[PDB]
């Protein structure tokens, strides 16, 4: 499987207090509220997305299934077009998917 | 983290 | 479970002809052996590897198993310390892994 997606991160300090985790979370869950109902990703990820991709919309273009970090393609198991996915939790914050298609 | 920076390797 | 990584990759567009595919595998394969042998792996990867740590001697940091790409997290899982993994071929080329330590 192949999933062509965009990608927002809400960045999170090496070693974040409770609190910086909190806020960061309380971001994320904020913007997928916003896309769910219609916002558009790409301008999200422009406003909000700290990853190099940001400018672009959070592009990520196509990617296998397989090659994905685990735990996104663990919560993409059931993806379909158009659906946001997240807040993710990793090492460097928290992450935003959108399903823009899948072959 | 490693999380973003293996995943830039598959990027295209 | 944390792992300390580092990664080299020997790339390959994205069609390959046979023998584009088997010059990188014998590639990736003498890194390999290399580096089962002894050599400094950093400097292997600022020698060979087309990725975005090549200059950082491959350093990938640490992370946990599930944040891991799913084509490398079965070989990872049951890596020691020391060990070097691969060549592990992707759509992009062969990788090679360093575990520097788990945790």
């Amino acid at each position: 499987t192949e999933l062509n997606l965009s990608h927002i991160l809400i960045p999170l300090p090496e070693n974040p207090t409770s609190d910086q985790v909190n806020e960061a979370e309380s971001q994320a869950r904020a913007i997928v509220d916003q896309a769910r109902n219609g916002a558009d990703f790409g301008k999200l990820a422009i406003a909000h997305s700290a990853d190099q991709q940001a400018l672009n919309g959070g592009q990520m273009g196509w990617g296998r299934i397989q090659e994905l970090p685990g735990i996104f393609a663990q919560a993409l198991s059931t993806a379909k077009k158009g659906d946001i996915v997240g807040p993710i939790r990793s090492g460097v914050g928290f992450h935003i998917l959108k399903v823009n298609d899948l072959r | 983290n490693f999380t973003l920076k293996f995943w830039d390797i598959f990027r295209k």
